[PDB]
RNA sequence: GAAUCUGGUCAAACUUGGUCAUUUAGAGGAACUAAAAGUCGUAACAAGGUUUCCGUAGGUGAACCUGCGGAAGGAUCAUUA
RNA sequence: CGGUUUCAAGCCGAUGGAAGUUUGAGGCAAUAACAGGUCUGUGAUGCCCUUAGACGUUCUGGGCCGCACGCGCGCUACACUGACGGAGCCAGCGAGUACAACCUUGGCCGAGAGGUCUGGGUAAUCUUGUGAAACUCCGUCGUGCUGGGGAUAGAGCAUUGUAAUUAUUGCUCUUCAACGAGGAAUUCCUAGUAAGCGCAAGUCAUCAGCUUGCGUUGAUUACGUCCCUGCCCUUUGUACACACC
RNA sequence: ACCCACUCGGCACCUUACGAGAAAUCAAAGUCUUUGGGUUCUGGGGGGAGUAUGGUCGCAAGGCUGAAACUUAAAGGAAUUGACGGAAGGGCACCACCAGGAGUGGAGCCUGCGGCUUAAUUUGACUCAACACGGGGAAACUCACCAGGUCCAGACACAAUAAGGAUUGACAGAUUGAGAGCUCUUUCUUGAUUUUGUGGGUGGUGGUGCAUGGCCGUUCUUAGUUGGUGGAGUGAUUUGUCUGC
RNA sequence: GGAUAGUGGCCUACCAUGGUUUCAACGGGUAACGGGGAAUAAGGGUUCGAUUCCGGAGAGGGAGCCUGAGAAACGGCUACCACAUCCAAGGAAGGCAGCAGGCGCGCAAAUUACCCAAUCCUAAUUCAGGGAGGUAGUGACAAUAAAUAACGAUACAGGGCCCAUUCGGGUCUUGUAAUUGGAAUGAGUACAAUGUAAAUACCUUAACGAGGAACAACUGGAGGGCAAGUCUGGUGCCAGCAGCCG
């Protein structure tokens, strides 16, 4: 079980959260003379099919970002987030008027050159300070193309090295 | 698990507050006496670490 | 495998590598030494004649000769039936001609 | 396998090896 | 009695090759070894069901087989006249 | 006693003798084992099962018995050495109830099966001479799937049990199938044995083709050999020793 | 041409070995831990490998010469006892065969076990040594199988209700196969026995006879088994337990 | 003959054809500086020797040379290569395989400390200097020496026993108790004086400095090889140990 959970079929990657069954399981037993080998990857070919036949829409990062913005400027942070699949969780109004924060979920998939997009928008204003938070699910089917998760999957398996699916 | 499963899976018993076995010569003084001077009981042959008499 | 025998092939001692003789049955070339050279002095007529032949015959006393097949056998071929007869380790030292 | 043939085996293996190294002069 | 300077000489090093040694990428090939244990047979060991072997030729799907010669480590220390 | 045999161990033939096959038969039966079989004889049992929706227990109905079809013990026959009637008519092992319901004579009823009254018996006493069968005698049919052979069937009459259809068994009449001595194969057997015949207890409330006992009738043919099969030693070989899977 | 005795040269056996040797054996393989006559050569676990390479030689095949990396705990040798052998002799036994009998296999029918089928047709046992066996001839019981219901037979320990009831019972019809209080309809009984949990057990014809005991079966009722000295061997062992009859 | 301090195929001319070799010439390798020695340790040996002494080499390479008795010096110079410094771009300066330090490499190795007082060395030299050399620091490279309590008493048990009508005193000697009690001790600090170039540390002590909580021994092992667990909980062919067996 520990693999396929560490090394799944669809992605070529781990995780989560898999029941997974089990019923019945016909042995004979024996002595055997059985896996560790036979049962050591019988489960693997099983848990792949249990993964596959369900659905898996696939999960993703997402790094909480909390930026020390000024008020008179830094609307542009919002446009930077709206771009990236981002959800602002909060907009904490500080006692000092020229300081703010914007606690926000941001996928790490989409946060490459994040600061670069932030800097140009804000005009070098507001200081990113992001951190990891929590896994967020996607809506894309993996086998089916033209989907956010599926495109990521096809790219990820090409980075590992096939077979397709 | 498949990586140091047993090391975790045991109940750790704690080091009991038992008295200091003496060091250097006084340690020898035990072992001299616990073989030569005291002389342990023997049914047939001599034995240096006994068992509680059972199967 | 140590020596079964001291002789082995037998005649050959002080004598490089002698000539061989085709066996009788198998036609198995065997040295004329390893050969099991039995002598088959058989009558020209089988015992259960012989009367019958002498009854119908001309003359008296008659030739009544004996054919002289000096046989050979490839040891294996011999064991399968013939004089050989797998002896005991201690008995294998005996060279005495058997019977008699 | 029988040692005479294990000898014969490695005789061919040589004669193949001779054609291989002769293919590059 | 300076720089300067004409031959020599020692000869670094470079240049552009040639050559030995040691290293080291190398597509490919062809091996050999470990093996969870799978196919195909079952060669050898019992006269292992064509006795094994060796040398050496040929052939094969693999063990292997088949000539020739040899050896028993043979399945025989034995047939007398 | 006689031969016979290094005139040993013994074997073979006569005599007598109840007995001359270890007198006949069993009973026990060594070393070492086998991964034989038994966790469904077991409050004999280790540990995995389970432990109240119990895989515990208990009721109630089924099911083990179903049938294209494979083999395996068995029974009945393929008849005239018989079948069917009568008649004659001789055994042995056994077994059997009082707190239950056993064996159950004798008498009446019923073609039967089976009822009923009554007994005798806790048993060399009664059942029981268990007058069992096959047998022996006189008749019917004579070698025709015939009176051989009884299977399949229908209906009833009984009996056990709370309950009988998936006939429990018995009896009644009817049905009359296959099968004219069985191929390849292979089982069992050497004397009161085989083969025939029945009895008998065992299980059983009820069921006998079953079984462990019993007695009746009683041969054929060896009284040897290693041809097959198996086993055993012995010598030999063995790269085997979880031992030719 | 022999006989007989002894002799130089050649080729091999017998017995004891007191000498060697791991032993088989060997009068050389002796005169070697009591280690030294002279000389040449070869070997240093197994494999990888007589391979790779390089020579060198060959018409070539091939030879001579000759590696390591890597790999591995054994590879051997000799013998001992086993087991086994489509090796050879010598036995035994109607579970072998002859000389015969009775048969079975065919026929029908019982009754085992397959196979199929089924809701279940419960399972064990599969050459002798599973297959009319489980004492197993099952109408329910037996009964383990299936369809359905019932019961606690939940020992003891600790706690939550502790009588303003802990819980037990319950005719009537629907309910239910059903004079099962099985319950839902009911509103009367019952008095701390228990019931709800958590430890813990108890039972289980559950599982595994390849975790075991006992009993059995089977090798085999075959004739095998063992030791004590004494010998032979360093030794495992062996001889005793054997040519014959 | 030439050169050299000098001998010489050291170099040059002319001449001769020698020279070495299976008693291994020549070639190659060396994770080779030689020797003294080291470890091992019956005898014979094997392997190691970069390294405290003695030779030899080298100062990034390879050359060439000045001065000088002595240099083919490199804490001299000239150059070329290799590496690199400092720049006002014209040009300058270099050579830790001295000491210390750092990088780098690597499994792998110390402080840019205090001194000439010793040891010696050098000079124009009693007088100066000396990372030669010494002094500490760091230092489990090695090696040497040895604390981790000792003596009581009372309190509970083992051993001798005057005698063993049953005991038991226990007159005599040993072991166990968070009893308790007196008597030391440098591990440390610290006036001092030692020590010392100055200090440290050592040896020596004024003054304090032990009572189980302190002023505390770890490492490995505990089936065999091979000394020693069939103890208590887990674990359950796994995880692991195991030189080998396992
Ligand atoms: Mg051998
Ligand atoms: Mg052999
Ligand atoms: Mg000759
Ligand atoms: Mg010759
Ligand atoms: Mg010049
Ligand atoms: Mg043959
Ligand atoms: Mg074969
Ligand atoms: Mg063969
Ligand atoms: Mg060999
Ligand atoms: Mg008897
Ligand atoms: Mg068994
Ligand atoms: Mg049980
Ligand atoms: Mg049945
Ligand atoms: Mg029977
Ligand atoms: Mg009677
Ligand atoms: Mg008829
Ligand atoms: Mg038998
Ligand atoms: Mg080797
Ligand atoms: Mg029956
Ligand atoms: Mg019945
Ligand atoms: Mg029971
Ligand atoms: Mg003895
Ligand atoms: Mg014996
Ligand atoms: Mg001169
Ligand atoms: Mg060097
Ligand atoms: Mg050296
Ligand atoms: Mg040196
Ligand atoms: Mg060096
Ligand atoms: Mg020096
Ligand atoms: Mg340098
Ligand atoms: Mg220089
Ligand atoms: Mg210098
Ligand atoms: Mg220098
Ligand atoms: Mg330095
Ligand atoms: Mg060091
Ligand atoms: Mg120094
Ligand atoms: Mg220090
Ligand atoms: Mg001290
Ligand atoms: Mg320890
Ligand atoms: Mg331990
Ligand atoms: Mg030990
Ligand atoms: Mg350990
Ligand atoms: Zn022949």
């Amino acid at each position: 079980f520990q693999w396929a959970t560490k090394e799944g079929p669809i992605f070529g990657e781990e995780m989560r959260s898999v029941r997974v069954n089990i019923l019945d399981v016909t042995l004979h037993a024996d002595a055997i003379h059985r896996g560790g080998g036979q049962i050591i990857p019988t489960m693997r070919r099983a848990t792949y099919a249990g993964f596959l036949l369900a659905d898996p829409k696939i999960q993703e990062p997402v790094f909480l970002v909390e930026i020390q913005c000024p008020e008179q400027a830094v609307g542009g942070i919002y446009s930077v987030l709206n771009k990236k699949r981002g959800q602002v969780v909060s907009e904490e109004q500080r006692p000092g008027t020229p300081l703010f924060t914007v606690k926000a979920y941001l996928p790490v998939n989409e946060s490459f050159g994040f600061t670069g997009e932030l800097r140009q928008a804000t005009g070098g204003q507001a200081f990113p300070q992001m951190v990891f938070d929590h896994w967020s699910t996607l809506g894309s089917d993996p086998l089916d193309p033209t989907s956010k998760a599926g495109e990521i999957v096809l790219a990820a398996r090409k980075r590992h090295g096939m077979k397709e699916e | 698990a498949r990586a140091g499963k047993v090391k975790s899976q045991t109940p750790k018993v704690e080091k009991q507050e038992k008295p200091k076995q003496p060091k250097g010569r006084a340690y020898k003084r035990l072992l001299y006496t616990r073989r030569f001077v005291n002389v342990t009981l023997t049914n047939g042959k001599r034995k240096m670490n006994p068992s509680p008499s059972s199967q | 495998m140590p020596k079964k025998r001291a002789s082995n092939g037998r005649n050959k001692k002080g004598r490089g590598h002698v000539k061989p003789v085709r066996c009788v049955n198998c036609s198995r070339s065997v040295p004329k030494d390893k050969a099991i050279k039995r002598m088959a002095i058989r009558n020209i007529v089988e015992a259960a004649a012989i009367r019958d032949l002498s009854e119908a015959s001309v003359y008296a006393e008659y030739a009544l000769p004996k054919t002289y097949n000096k046989l050979h056998y490839c040891i294996s071929c011999a064991i399968h039936a013939r004089i050989v007869r797998v002896r005991s380790r201690t008995d294998r030292r005996i060279r005495a001609p058997p019977q008699r | 396998m029988r040692a005479k043939w294990r000898k014969k085996r490695t005789r061919r293996l040589k004669r193949k090896r001779r054609k291989v190294r002769a293919r590059s002069k």
